[PDB]
RNA sequence: AUUGGAUAUGCCAUAUAAAGCGCUUUCGAAGAGUCGAGUUGCAGCUCUAAAUGGGUGGUCAUCUAA
RNA sequence: AGGUGGGAACGCCCUUGUGGCGUGCACCAUCGA
RNA sequence: UUGAGAAGCUCAGACGAGUAGGCAGGCGUGGAGGUUUGUGACGAAGCCUUGGGCGUGAGCCUGGGUCGAACAGCCUCUAGU
């Protein structure tokens, strides 16, 4: 915690290094998909490969 | 015709070393000299502060230290620079009065003849 | 992690007391 | 374009995310938010932080709760001395930004926090940087 | 970052569990990149490479 | 006529004299607002610890 | 000096230290919101290291008959740093993980409703339900505060009637029980938090006015 | 086994001496067929200096060649 | 760090939509400097 | 109904010469890091074959004979490919 430090705040064995973040939050995005943030807005589904 | 730098890491490394031989030798005393503090003198850099050469003849003569006591101790000497204003003089005693201060000289037997 | 002229001309700094003991020596 | 030229696999996820929320949904943000994720580097201009403050709060000031939402970094500006109460939503935030922005302000999000925010993207503001290098 | 296990148990010399713990260190949540790792680490292995 | 030939370098000199400090004062107020841009503490990290 | 043993690695020391928690709690003094937003940062990973579930959905209700253990000043206090504890880290858990914090929410939820029917025993109703509603009015409800996402509140609403029934099968009285989803659905900035929140609440005017 | 600079110690030394820095009613020597000018391909040829002088740089600053 | 037209998107609509109504990013015209 | 390597799966149409040129995906050779709880004196590599197998193709896998100490697949790096 001292040579890398965190996210906020400088790592004490480095200058002027700050840990890197990242461009998604939540580091797991096929159950954001299947929350229910997602699941209550979304139109009615279509059917899985469809029929010839 | 090129300039190749493979040799890089073992010029450090020789350096590194050839500064570890000279402690050697030098054991209790530093590997290099106590230099002074003299401002750049372009219009650019007139405001920094750098080491420079040796101490002035009087900046020494201020400080206690004859010019001839002077390289014994390690204290280099610039024959050629001189003290133009106060600030490059009241700047330069308090690095020979520090240095005085916090250096010890070990003694010596003398030969006196006896009888 | 680790936690004016007239006074510089004739006064001195102090001896610069010793560490370590060996410099003591 | 179709695929992200880049590697960064926490970016293939992101259009994993809006690649679906384009299609199950009637919002043309999505399609329009997944609509950038594929755009290079030059293309994804920097923005800075206060031609944010400046664009929601202007003319009436009407910045009540939408959160501004750029696909590119929120950098800063220092010729702005005051921040106002603002809320962001970008993938990269300078560390002088994201500083500037908590010190006296409202949320950082990613994409991701958006998504579960305003899935189908009510309430916000979708901005870009401005493309123009006057050269290059 | 999400969310992870705080405290790891702190073995001993002989394998069994000591009740002291530590907190997790901040650069175990750092982003999971195996790209910038195969850039870099391409790079720096070249480093050692004596001509000819 | 403007000066003399050769004194006109003064100000195609003019402007090193503040290139020094100007990247060194900009080595300076750049981390004068890197020290008052410290994120807060949230003791809520700090309990595992 | 306690909440780190709560986070321990080992269930044989997780819920060793949650009994003697029981203790520590049932103090008859003043506790500061940070000092149980701190304890609630030890039972969130109680909680969120729990392996069956045969025992997650025994260590919820031991987590839910926790509230009544606490004085009754701080009693309202407890379940107010847990919606917030439950609302700062909720988008960081997975699918393979809501499941069991779903119910820990509707233990809590309807631990609130209990703990009314308790309350209501001592002083009329109307006031109680009331300073509940405050703690719902800066707790999850609160509109000013963007953060709090939506999939606390969905499932929020679906758990509202039926675990008011639960606990009251005879018959619930009338009081503000809906309060707090008809100011969120009026004034609040999340839309869809608007939108769809009437087409998931289930809720009952007939003995509501 | 050869060799280093040291440390302590023994004997010698010749000191009627030598050195640092005050203080001066005193003195303070400074490199030539070189410098320099003219002129042919830094060299050649013709000519040939001075002592606050001579050199190189902006009346000043800075240096003391042969 | 200028208004006026577009224009990405997003609210409120009630002619469901259409259309109205508000905020209008980049980029482009228009008159400011 | 399980067909989520979402870089996967699936449905439907049209189309198919190609010069200079432009774009894309792959095959193979020598060395380098990682990997196969990798193969090998009960026979590695090579070589030969009126044997079999795969791929549109560059190529690869294999049976038999010969032979006698090393060698390969996968992900990357590299070029005297």
């Amino acid at each position: 915690d001292s040579v890398f430090g965190s996210t906020t705040e400088v790592a004490q064995l480095k200058k002027n290094y700050f840990l890197p973040e990242n461009i998604i939050s939540n580091a797991d995005v096929t159950r954001l998909i299947n929350s229910d943030e997602i699941q209550s807005i979304v139109k009615a589904a279509g059917p899985s490969r469809v029929k010839r | 015709y090129v300039k190749t730098w493979f040799n890089q890491p073992g010029r450090k490394l020789r350096r590194r070393q050839a500064r570890q031989t000279k402690a050697a030798k030098i054991a209790p005393r530093p590997v290099e000299a106590i230099r002074p503090a003299v401002k750049p003198p372009t219009i650019r850099y007139n405001m920094k502060v750098r080491a420079g050469r040796g101490f002035t003849l009087e900046e020494l003569k201020a400080a206690g230290v004859s010019r001839r006591v002077a390289s014994t101790i390690g204290i280099p000497v610039d024959h050629r620079r001189r003290n133009r204003s106060e600030e490059s003089l009241q700047r330069n005693v308090e690095r020979i009065k520090v240095y005085l201060a916090h250096l010890i000289v070990f003694p010596r037997k003398a030969g006196q003849p006896k009888k | 992690p680790d936690p004016t002229l007239d006074d510089v001309l004739d006064k001195e700094i102090s001896i610069a007391p010793a560490k370590t003991e060996v410099v003591r020596q | 374009r179709s695929k992200p030229a880049s590697e960064n696999v926490y970016l293939k996820l992101l259009v994993k995310l809006y690649r679906f929320l384009a299609r199950r949904t009637d919002s043309r943000f999505n399609k329009a938010i997944l609509k950038r994720l594929f755009q290079s580097k030059t293309n994804r201009p920097p923005i800075s932080i206060s031609k944010i403050a400046a664009l929601t709060s202007r003319k009436s000031a009407s910045s009540q709760n939408k959160t501004t939402v750029v696909v590119g970094t929120v950098t800063d500006d220092e010729r702005m001395l005051t921040v106002p109460k603002l809320s962001i939503a970008a993938l990269r935030f300078t560390k002088s930004a994201r500083a500037r922005i908590l010190k006296a302000g409202g949320e950082v999000l990613t994409l991701d926090q958006l998504a579960l925010r305003a899935p189908t993207g009510s309430n916000t503001v979708l901005v870009r940087g401005k493309k123009h290098a006057r050269e290059a | 970052m999400a969310a992870a296990r705080p405290t790891v148990s702190i073995y001993n010399k002989d394998g069994s569990v000591s009740s002291e713990t530590l907190a997790l260190p901040f650069v175990f949540k750092a982003p999971i990149r195996p790209d910038l790792v195969r850039s870099v680490h391409t790079a720096v292995a070249k480093n050692k490479r004596q001509p000819y | 006529t403007f000066v003399s030939s050769t004194m006109v370098r003064a100000a195609i000199r003019n402007q090193a004299a503040q290139r020094y400090v100007n990247r060194q004062e900009s080595k300076l107020e750049r981390q004068v607002r890197a020290q008052q841009n410290v994120i807060p503490e949230d003791p809520l990290d700090n309990v595992f610890a | 000096p306690f909440i780190k043993k709560l986070a321990a690695n080992d269930r044989k020391t997780r819920d060793k230290a949650l009994e003697s928690l029981q203790r520590f709690l049932s103090q008859k003094k003043k506790f500061e919101r940070l000092d149980f937003l701190k304890l609630w940062k030890g039972l969130f990973y109680c909680m969120w290291m729990a392996d069956k579930p045969l025992y997650q959905q025994k260590l919820s209700d031991n987590l839910a008959a926790l509230v009544p253990i606490v004085w009754i000043d701080n009693r309202i206090l407890f379940q107010s740093t847990f919606w917030e504890t439950m609302g700062r880290e909720w988008t960081g858990i997975d699918i393979l993980r809501t499941d069991k914090f779903y119910l820990l929410m509707r233990r809590f939820c309807a631990a609130a409703f209990r703990d009314i029917q308790t309350r209501s025993k001592t002083a009329l109703l109307d006031k109680v339900v009331a300073e509940y509603n405050q703690m719902w009015m800066d707790g999850p409800f609160n509109t000013e505060n963007l953060a709090f996402p939506n999939g606390i509140l969905f499932h929020l609403a679906d758990i509202w009637t039926e675990e008011l029934r639960k606990v009251y099968p005879e018959d619930v009285p009338k009081a503000d029980w809906y309060l707090p989803f008809d100011s969120t659905i009026k004034s609040s900035h999340n839309v869809v938090l608007r939108k769809t929140l009437p087409k998931r609440l289930d809720r009952v005017s007939e003995y509501t006015k």
